[PDB]
C-alpha cells in the first residue's frame, strides 16, 4: 500500500530545518520533497544542530535505495518506508538510525 | 552560521 505518513509534502529548507529543530530530539527524521530534483525525496536528521540531508530516489532495476558516499557501500531495498526499519540500525545505517518520525499531522 | 544543513551522503 506504501503508506507514508512521514512525507509531508513538499517544503522549504527553512521549513526542514526548523520542523527537526522544534521536535528537539536528536534523531528525528521527515521526508520531505527535494526542491532541486523531483520524484526524488530527501530524509533529514537533526544532529549537532545540523540538519543532515539524505538523497533516496529508486534505482532503474525497481529496488529502493539512497545515495552513497565514493566508497561506500549501499545496500538495496524493495520499498520506501523499508528505508526507514532498516535504517534504525546504529553505525550500520546513518548518522544516526531514525527514530522520532516529525510528520505533519498529529504530535 | 546562517546554514543548518550538510546535504552530505551515507558513510555508512
Amino acid at each position: 500500500m506504501d503508506a507514508v505518513a512521514v512525507y509531508h509534502g513538499k517544503i522549504s529548507r527553512e521549513t526542514g530545518e526548523k520542523l527537526l529543530l522544534a521536535t528537539g530530539l536528536d534523531g528525528s527524521y521527515l521526508l520531505r520533497d527535494s526542491e532541486s530534483v523531483p520524484g526524488v525525496y530527501c530524509l533529514c536528521v537533526l544532529y549537532h544542530g545540523y540538519i543532515y540531508t539524505y538523497r533516496v530516489s529508486q534505482t532503474e532495476t525497481g529496488s529502493w535505495s539512497a545515495e552513497t558516499a565514493p566508497g561506500v557501500h549501499k545496500r538495496y531495498f524493495r520499498k520506501i518506508k523499508n528505508l526507514i526499519s532498516a535504517f534504525q540500525k546504529p553505525d550500520q545505517g546513518i548518522v544516526i538510525p531514525l527514530q522520532y518520525p516529525v510528520e505533519k499531522k498529529s504530535s | 552560521r546562517k546554514s543548518l544543513t550538510i546535504y552530505a551522503q551515507v558513510q555508512k
